[PDB]
């Protein structure tokens, strides 16, 4: 008989990493509110990763991020306008730096979100990682306000947890922002607040840093009379409580019996 | 709507130029599709007086004797060629555009023609070439060059839209501009009217199809040719001049979107009667066409005694007999507002489209009839000598337009602009409106000619277009969308991802026409189309597709004939009609297959496409099995249905041989199904750490039992700790108990919390080899490292 | 911020014409050369998914969807609806009987024409570069007032492209929506809002953007043609 | 603090700013479709691998690695792939696999890299023997991915 329930020419069925998924989801969400997406370099120069972001040395703030320091001769690290830049190399502890590179390379108003891999010297367990992605958003322009930060995080709650989801804002400390804060979203199903990320209005000194590094390149000042807010949040967390993945270590374990389980997702 | 610049410049004296005009109109709402320079008249073309037309013995030609400064003769064979009129004499030498030849002094029938008089076609002023032009005998001094009285002209081919019928009048345009700030010059009715009765009467038997109807009485008419300016203006606008009276009605028509016919009294009888046409009534329309009216065709009729006869089809075309001509001495002038739908249907009915029908289908100034009379009468008095009856026969009394409430604050709040009040009001007043009150909300009553002005909105667009659409700033809205709008796009997205995943995997997208050929339901074997067209493009495109798959098979053929694709893997996604409109996905395979370009061993046929699909699904994360089930269009041996997530949604299989044979096509595999495909949520399965337990065996099944049944079986009972079931080898023949088959099955069991004992597997396998034999299936081998 | 929703190709004259302030034996009706369908045993569902009656036809544009959406949802919102539309016409090089369109409709309190002008601008930039500009000319459409046609400047080709039409939604289209609304038990929603909508033809763009000379090509299903776009993005 | 949303015409130079990030995704997707499984490998390298996999040593190192094995920054994406293949073959016994990873690789400059390894029995009929695999399988797969991207593609030894 000419069966048809029989197996076919075993062609390979592609897939995607839990993070590409959860990252895209997040991107599209923000793309819809006008945010464009730009990437940054994982190997950063302490200037961007710390000094441009009002985080001085031997400063208590420096302790919030446990840095990874690099050492190598024969490595060209280009900055905003693509020029050569000097500084003590490191693996970025967050994505913020890109928030500075962008502002010198462009002029307000604008909205951007930058996703990316970030590193921290820490011990990798079930709910902690040394290598984990983040997402930064920064909106700058005349008249901008905190209300607008509060609005965009709200729009992210809805888009992510349903009309019955709500956002919460608590004052917290970050050298690159003032006022600043941490924000939590309510996840009705799980019925518990999720501390999502941090954000606030850009620090006056971060604009000064930008405009300074600006003239030093022949470019005219651009952020003298604008305002802006920025936020940053951790992917893996979401992706975890959204795809029900128990152990963060899984993302990098490169296990197939794991990555395949997401082939479908969208 | 040909818009003659020099003409429109008579109402709007301050016009800068053709180009600036096209620019100004475009802003007002009217887009010109072209501009033309039109009256190139050489110097050789002088104005002459026909002193005497003499016939030529033996011919149908006449020897004209012209006074063109000097006395010249010219041979002519034109019906209107007569004494008393003025002609367009193109002297010997003149080069004419209308005859692409040089005009000479040739010899025709014993008389030498010193040039030749011309027709609207030979001069180039118009398409008509059936007779000389006819001008007043004294238009110009004999000889003077015509150019000196007929300068070239620029004509804009304007676009008037349904909402602006008033714009069908050069003076309607001329008012829109006046609001832009220009000066308006409306012509005056110089009438010397005398009190006396009208030798006829009006009876409107159908006040529905003629809500307002007027007639005017002009007598003493001296029918002759229209003055050079009018013939020019008429010619430029697309119409051919006929004579005084006739022309004067066309001109005023064009001047003010008010069609009007002059009826010779000789045929009026006792009166004019506007009434539906009696079944079969006949009428010889002006186009010389004999027609047979219909009961719904409103008509203009005259009655003598107890006889009622059609004088012309109301607001579309007049009768060829009542038509004003040379000997007319008095007329009854029609100037009325007809009913849109009637005229509409009538015109359509007789295949007539005219300047008159056109404007009546769009609308006319409900209170314009009386003023249109004065215009026309005044002209007739000046151009034809007309004595005129100080009174009119008016049937009907329309109500003036109603006041529209207008808040300037809304004008702006809607436009996003911020024009100051006073600036708004004055715009309206310039346009004719009357504005009452002192704010906030005003009382604006449009002029009778603005049929488009009813709401406040129409009124805001009035400020908008006169200030400038360009004076409206740019902006962008900011608002939290309303809850129910949230997620509203899942569906549209869901489809794309699928089109993409498909476009990636390896399928070429196609776009087939939604239309079907009724004869295909037969060819491809399908229940006929539930929807058809009352007006298809062709018989082949007379129905609406029920299946996406036939369009695919057809492209395959259409391709194989233009280019010879050795293979193809298409797919289309579209709306299919039947009972309900549903979205369908489908694509056909075909071709040599997939293998090595220089090697023979290849992969193709059923299983190729069957594999491709299993991929597409594994990728979508959807379960997928394919059980056999015959289908008319498919092959019997190669055919089955689709099962995504345990539910049927379409079919997959090879086309039916005969359908191929009848289509002259090789074996063409394919499939079709219905979207939105099943949606399965993620149940994350934290993978076990411990090692799995490998297993092996081949089930002995009778040649018929489909692989599917065997599998489902093995699995069904293969314990709850099974990980993978997979067929690696399918054998059948010696020494097996003939007419059977063994299926090589790779198994694996794995406990999540701990490893598994041999007792747990050896005992868990006997469970599946028992229910297997309890079904009638054997066992080739078991336990093989 | 515009979300994308699809509509049904087989429409009921109510949506395709009457809800959109286009009456019968009306000169406006002539702008669209309709395709009329005839069939027994065809269920055509409306907004809330109920059964609806009307003289069936193939949509002459996508506007209808602009009505279906508003009864099914409440302001404010932004939507774009792409789709196949039909017209009884003769298919040549730059004309088609079957061709797609794209409608956009943004409704909400305070909306304004400025916002329509803004969004068409943003479409110019996004499509033809910072040196591209938009032009707005008043035109007639029964479903909008003020209304107009809009053209984009294509610097490279150096010529204005009449792109589509649009305007502020007609008061009567909201009335139609709210009317059909109560008739379903739903409360009025568009009494105090404003909105603008536009609609434009795909094939035109796609043509002067992929340099395809003959519109007929899109449906010809020719491979030596469809393959040439495999790359595109 | 009330909620709100900003409205403004972004500044010109910000226009198009995302072509690059998009361009990558479409590629990851086209790849995820065609049939390749995405992977995520640690950016870190084991200095001893430059030796094993035969590669010019790492131009960047860590003054404080997590471990000696994670003491350098990868120069090639391909070794992480080969290693997962092994790590898989030991936990589960995949009879085949067609992976691919896309990540930042370090050396002279930081650059974005795409790569994936084949392996396994191949592609054919589950119950039949004749099969397709090896070099040309992956060589074909790639020709596809490109024909799909509309990019010319040849492979000289
Ligand atoms: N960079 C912070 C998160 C953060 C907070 C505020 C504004 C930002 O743009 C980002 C962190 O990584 O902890
Ligand atoms: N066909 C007429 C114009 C006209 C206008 C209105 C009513 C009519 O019956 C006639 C003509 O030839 O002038
Ligand atoms: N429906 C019109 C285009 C249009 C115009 C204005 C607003 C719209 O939503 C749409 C057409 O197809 O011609």
């Amino acid at each position: 008989r000419v069966d048809v329930s029989l197996p076919g020419a075993s062609l390979f069925s592609g897939g995607l990493h839990p993070i590409t998924l959860m990252e895209r989801e997040l991107v599209e969400i923000f793309r819809a509110l006008g945010y464009q997406a730009v990437e940054g370099p994982e190997v950063e120069s302490e200037f961007f990763n710390f000094d441009a972001l009002n985080i001085p040395e031997h400063h208590p703030a420096r302790d919030m991020w446990d840095t990874f320091w690099l050492t190598g001769e024969g490595f060209r690290l280009e900055g905003p306008l693509g020029e050569e830049v000097e500084g003590r190399l490191l693996l970025r502890t967050h994505t913020s730096p890109m928030q500075v590179r962008y502002m010198v390379a462009h002029t307000p108003p604008f909205r951007i979100v930058v996703p990316g891999r970030v590193f921290r010297f820490e011990q990798t367990d079930a709910t902690h990682e040394a290598v984990f992605h983040q997402l930064e958003g920064l909106v700058v322009g005349e008249g901008i306000a905190m209300a607008h930060l509060k609005g965009a995080i709200y729009e992210l709650a809805q888009a992510l947890f349903g009309p019955d989801s709500k956002v919460r804002f608590q004052p917290v400390y970050f050298p690159f922002v003032e006022p600043g804060a941490q924000f939590a979203v309510w996840w009705p199903e799980g019925g518990k607040w999720l501390e999502l990320g941090g954000a606030g209005m850009v620090h006056p000194k971060v604009f000064q840093a930008v405009d300074a590094y600006r003239e030093r390149l022949g470019l005219p000042p651009a952020y003298r009379g604008v305002t802006g807010f920025a936020f940053g949040l951790g992917v893996e967390r979401l992706a975890m409580l959204r795809y029900g993945i128990p152990d963060i270590r899984y993302f990098f374990g490169g296990r197939l019996k794991f990555l395949e389980q997401f082939k479908g997702v969208l | 709507m040909r818009v003659p610049f020099s003409w429109l410049k008579a109402y709007v004296p301050e016009l800068e130029s053709p180009e600036v005009l096209e620019e100004r109109l475009a802003g007002l709402g009217f887009e010109t599709d072209r501009i033309e320079r039109v009256f190139p008249i050489p110097r050789g073309v002088v104005f002459a007086r026909v002193l005497e037309a003499h016939p030529i013995p033996g011919t149908r030609l006449k020897r004209l004797v012209l006074d063109a400064g000097r006395t010249v003769e010219v041979v002519s064979g034109a019906e209107n060629a007569r004494k008393g009129i003025g002609v367009a004499l193109a002297l010997p030498g003149t080069e004419l555009p209308g005859l692409g030849q040089k005009v000479g002094e040739r010899v025709i029938q014993g008389v030498r023609s010193f040039g030749m008089a011309l027709s609207p076609r030979e001069l180039g002023v118009g398409e008509y070439g059936g007779g000389l032009l006819e001008f007043p005998e004294d238009a110009l001094p004999p000889g003077t060059p015509l150019s000196e009285a007929w300068p070239e002209e620029v004509v804009l081919d304007l676009e008037v839209t349904p909402n602006r019928p008033d714009a069908l009048g050069l003076l309607g345009l001329a008012r829109d501009l006046h609001a832009l700030g220009y000066a308006l010059v409306e012509p005056e009715a110089a009438l010397k009217a005398e009190a006396l009765p009208l030798p006829f009467a009006l009876k409107v038997e159908d006040p529905e199809g003629a809500p307002h109807f007027t007639l005017g009485y002009a007598f003493g008419l001296r029918v002759a040719p229209s003055p050079l300016w009018m013939q020019r203006a008429l010619f430029a606008a697309g119409m051919r001049p006929i004579n005084n009276v006739v022309d004067v009605t066309n001109y005023v028509m064009l001047e003010r979107a008010q069609p009007m016919h002059a009826f010779d009294l000789r045929f009026v009888g006792e009166g004019i009667a506007v009434r539906r046409a009696r079944e079969g009534e006949r009428l010889k329309t002006l186009d010389g066409v004999e027609r047979t009216l219909h009961p719904e065709d409103l008509v203009i009729a005259g009655w003598r005694g107890e006889e009622s006869f059609p004088l012309g089809l109301a607001g579309v075309m007049g009768g060829a007999e009542s038509e004003v001509r040379e000997d007319t001495e008095a007329i009854a002038l029609e100037v009325a507002c007809f009913d849109p739908v009637s005229i509409r249907k009538t015109a359509r009915r007789h295949g007539l489209r005219t300047e008159a029908s056109h404007r009546f289908e769009r609308g006319v100034d409900p209170l314009g009839q009386v003023p249109a009379q004065r215009r026309a009468l005044s002209l007739l008095q000046a151009l034809a000598g007309a004595r005129v009856a100080e009174a009119l026969l008016e049937a009907g009394s329309p109500k003036p337009p109603e006041a529209i409430p207008f808040r300037p604050e809304y004008a702006n709040r809607l436009l996003g602009t911020s024009y100051p009040e006073a600036e708004q009001i004055a715009i309206l007043k310039r346009l004719g409106c009357r504005v009452e009150g002192e704010g906030p909300t005003y009382r604006v009553t449009p002029p009778s000619h603005r049929l488009d002005l009813r709401l406040e909105e129409d009124l805001v667009e009035e400020v908008a277009r006169i200030q400038g659409y360009e004076t409206i700033p740019l902006a962008l809205p900011a608002f939290f969308p309303a809850p129910d709008n949230r997620g509203v796009e899942a569906p549209y997205r869901k489809e794309q991802r699928l089109r993409e995943v498909l476009s990636g995997l390896g399928f070429q997208e196609v776009y087939t026409y939604s239309f079907m050929d009724p004869e295909d339901a037969r060819r491809f074997r399908l229940d006929p189309p539930r929807l058809l067209l009352l007006n298809p493009l062709a018989p082949e495109k007379a129905a609406l597709r029920t299946h996406l798959f036939p369009g695919l098979v057809r492209v395959l053929k259409e391709n194989l004939d233009l280019d010879r694709p050795e293979r193809a893997l298409l797919f289309e996604v579209g709306r299919v009609f039947r009972e309900r409109e549903e979205t369908h996905l489908a694509g056909l395979l075909f071709g040599e297959g997939v293998g090595l370009p220089w090697a023979k061993e290849r992969l193709s046929g059923y299983f190729l496409l069957k594999g491709y699909l299993e991929a597409l699904f594994a990728r979508l994360g959807l379960a997928f099995r394919v059980e056999a089930q015959a289908f008319p269009f498919l092959h019997p041996g190669v055919s089955g249905r689709v099962l995504v997530e345990g539910e049927e949604v379409g079919f997959l299989g090879a086309l039916h041989p005969e359908i191929a044979q009848e289509l002259e096509l090789p074996p063409v595999h394919l499939f079709e199904l219905r979207l939105p495909l099943p949606d399965k949520p993620l149940a994350f399965q934290d993978p076990s750490r411990h090692p799995a337990a490998f297993r092996d065996l081949a089930v002995v099944v009778p040649a018929p039992t489909p692989y599917g049944e065997v599998e489902a079986l093995v699995r069904e009972a293969a314990g709850p700790y099974l990980e993978s079931l997979a067929l690696f080898d399918l054998y059948q023949g010696p020494p097996l108990p003939e007419g059977h088959k063994s299926l090589a099955f790779h198994l694996r069991f794995r406990h999540p919390k701990r490893t598994l004992r041999d007792e747990e597997v050896e005992e868990a396998v006997s469970r599946v080899a028992e229910a297997l034999r309890a079904r009638g299936f054997g066992l080739r081998g078991l336990d093989t490292p």
